[PDB]
RNA sequence: UUCUGGUGUCCUAGGCGUAGAGGAACCACACCAAUCCAUCCCGAACUUGGUGGUUAAACUCUACUGCGGUGACGAUACUGUAGGGGAGGUCCUGCGGAAAAAUAGCUCGACGCCAGG
RNA sequence: UGGCCCUCGAGUGCAAAGGCAGAAGGGAGCUUGACUGCAAGACCCACCCGUCGAGCAGGGACGAAAGUCGGCCUUAGUGA
């Protein structure tokens, strides 16, 4: 079967946000994503 | 190493009409057992052949 | 001068039934040599025959073996003739009809190829002549 | 393919046809979206003996909302169809799925023509 | 949810932009697909378990472990042995994962050429795909000890070379 | 040293050839593989001999 | 009584390419959720239940000969018989049958059947 | 692991030929018909052998039903 629940516990706001306004649940918590390349 | 074998049904000896065992011999057991319902033995119907 | 795969080692012999179409009629050069009597022409002749005009042209143009062998033909040895085991390894042989082109030679002027193209009939085993590229 | 559903659909009845071999008095289905036809029709002579479809019963009743199929108008159609062959005199009918697999609402529309009377 | 302004507000620009009758037409992401070759899946039970458990977690749904096609001799590949793993995900978990391939895929690689477009878009419609960078942060990554491939492959319903490239331009795949 | 010679001998015919009256059971064709394929009122066989099932003519098309 | 898809049967077989035309009805996709169900992973298919937006795709209809298919007559090969020539390999006439190939061409099929608006 | 041409060039346990792409190709679901009593008529045909078989009765499998199933795509794998 192997359910994940896809939907509560989304972490991903970035340092510039309106661009990523969005987030979204899952398996994973840490609600910060990088900047990275620009 | 398709050795022959024949199956058998359910003997029961009687004084009834004819009633006898009833074989089918078939092949290729290189395996453990295997029975199989063949069927139409003296007694119309029948399951479980063994042997 | 023979094939370079087996197919079948093997093979049995036919016969010649004249041409009455396909008579070749020239593709390459401009001076053939065309065949008037069916008969079979072995690989060594072929070999002969190109010699002649090759070393006869020997200044210009283009020889060209209009023909391949491709059938093989078997001898046996003197063995009250038993069974036909192996004699397929022997020569080889081209079933050449009548009105066939043997030769075909360009880049030669006129009369240089009909000693070029006379001297080869006389290596090779039928009554040919010489055409031009009408 | 590019016409899945119509490369699909059309050739699995063909296949229906193939190895299924109905021949003698058979009827048909087809459910699209707005509607279902049956037809009851014979190879001999190749002319449908007894059809009808959902643009009989809805004369009537039916619902738009929905799938123009769903599990009750399909059991009207195989009622008025049963209905139709029910005074015709055709007891056997030789069914086929028209390439859509039995489960479903064609179910609804065999037991729907079984119910009265057809032997099935 | 990458989904829904992907809808409304980015359509648009593609309709506007091929100059369409119909929207009907504008390309869509329509599946992905990914997959592990693996050496010897085979001989590791605990490591077709690998692929079960890593790639079950990664993506959306379970794996599907994968059979030979045909045959290759001198290695134990019978028609059956199971060498490659993959997960047909698609419907909108494939919006989830492409997403969280934008937001925990393009941040944390270590070499950047980005994405080469006239690279791995070559086709008479779409398959784009990716190799490396399996790994990700949130199952626990010090466990592997080994190389192994992977496969994201990608459809389109348009057939250029770029609007599909672009669509990933749209979206975080810039280089 | 011959090594040949081991040919069968086998015989496959067309018995009824079209336009022929044809028993029922009567068999039309003794062929390997499939040929000519049933049409109706034939059936094929276990090695897909093809026999009629009513009397009347066979139809070659 | 055309048109719409519903099924089929003689067949030259029927198509791909370029073009167009089709939305009031029909047909099909986009859309929506999930009991029955179903995905060896996925509602992709299959399913049931909804919205009912375009004709874009697909299907249908009218053209096309650029391909594909088809295909002649005539002539000639060959062959039945009756004969002949050649040391042979093999060749030739008389009465009868008669092509493959190529080329010109010929088709983008003909009919039924039921529910319709 | 995804996208375009395709003539059935893939395969079909083992040789070749004929066959088969609604497949006889591959995979699933359940199962034992690789049953008993048989059988009009055919094919082959020195004899001995051999091959197919509509259809019926019993008792079943599968299938919603129609229907198919008395071995294996067919011809070798066997001897009075």
């Amino acid at each position: 079967k192997s359910d994940i629940h896809p939907e509560f516990r989304e972490d991903a706001k970035v340092y510039c946000n309106g661009e990523l306004v969005m987030t979204t649940g899952g398996t994973q918590k840490d609600y910060t994503v990088e900047v990275w390349s620009g | 190493v398709k050795v022959i074998l024949e199956c058998t049904g359910c003997v029961r000896k009687s004084v009834n009409k004819g009633s006898r065992g009833v074989s089918r011999y078939i092949t290729q057991k290189n395996r453990h057992n295997t029975p199989s319902r063949l069927e139409l033995r003296k007694f119309c119907p029948y399951c479980y052949k063994h042997t | 001068l023979s094939p370079k795969r087996t197919r079948f080692r093997k093979q049995h012999r036919g016969r010649m039934k004249g041409i009455s179409y396909r008579g070749n009629r020239i593709c390459f050069g401009r001076y053939a040599l065309q065949a008037l009597e069916p008969a079979w022409i072995t690989s060594r002749q072929i070999e002969a025959g190109r010699r002649a005009m090759t070393r006869n042209a020997r200044r210009g143009g283009k020889i060209w073996v209009r023909i391949f062998p491709d059938k093989p033909v078997t001898v046996r040895p003197a063995e009250t003739r038993m069974g036909s085991g192996k004699g397929s390894p022997e020569y080889w042989v081209a079933v050449v009809k009548p009105g066939r082109i043997l030769y075909e030679i360009s880049g030669v002027a006129e009369n240089i190829a009909r000693r070029a193209v006379a001297i080869a009939a006389s290596k090779m085993p039928i009554r040919t002549q010489f055409i031009i590229s009408g | 393919h590019t016409r899945r559903e119509d490369r699909t659909a059309r050739h699995v009845r063909i296949r229906k046809k193939v190895e299924g071999t109905p021949e003698r008095p058979r009827l048909c289905v087809f459910r699209s979206n707005k509607h279902l036809y049956v037809q009851v029709i014979d190879d001999t002579k190749m002319h449908t003996l007894a059809a009808a479809s959902t643009m009989q019963k809805a004369i009537s009743e039916n619902i738009d909302y929905s799938a123009g199929p769903t599990v009750e108008v399909a059991q009207k159609i195989g009622e008025m169809i049963a209905k139709s062959c029910l005074e015709k005199g055709i007891t056997k009918v030789a069914f086929d799925r028209g390439g859509y697999p039995y489960h479903g609402r064609v179910k609804a529309l065999a037991d729907a023509a079984r119910e009265h009377g057809l032997v099935f | 949810r990458l989904k829904t302004n992907y809808i409304e507000k980015m359509v648009p620009l593609l309709k506007e932009e091929f100059s369409y009758s119909n929207i009907l037409e504008v390309p869509k992401v329509v599946k992905i697909v990914v997959n592990c070759g693996i050496g010897d899946a085979s001989q590791n039970a605990k490591g077709l378990d690998a692929a079960i458990n890593e790639l079950a977690l990664i993506t959306g749904q379970r794996p599907v472990k994968t059979k030979a096609k045909t045959s290759i001799a001198g290695f134990k590949v019978r028609e059956g042995m199971t060498l490659g793993i993959a997960v047909t995900l698609r419907g909108n978990l494939m919006y989830s994962f492409l997403d969280r391939l934008i937001n925990l895929a393009l941040p944390r690689t270590r070499d950047f050429q980005g994405v080469n477009p006239n690279s791995f878009d070559g086709h008479g419609n779409y398959s784009v795909g990716f190799r490396e960078q399996s790994v990700f942060p949130e199952i626990k990554p010090e466990i592997v000890g080994k190389a192994r491939g992977m496969d994201v492959c990608i459809t389109t319903t348009a057939k250029t070379d770029k609007e599909a490239y672009k669509l990933l331009s749209l979206m975080g795949m810039p280089f | 040293t011959k090594n040949g010679r081991d040919s069968k001998g086998q015989r496959l015919g067309v018995k009824i050839y079209g336009d022929q009256v044809a028993k029922p059971g009567a068999i039309i064709i003794r062929q390997r593989g499939t040929k000519f394929h049933p049409g109706k009122n034939v059936g094929i066989g276990k090695d897909h001999t093809i026999f009629a099932l009513i009397d009347g003519l066979v139809k070659f098309e």
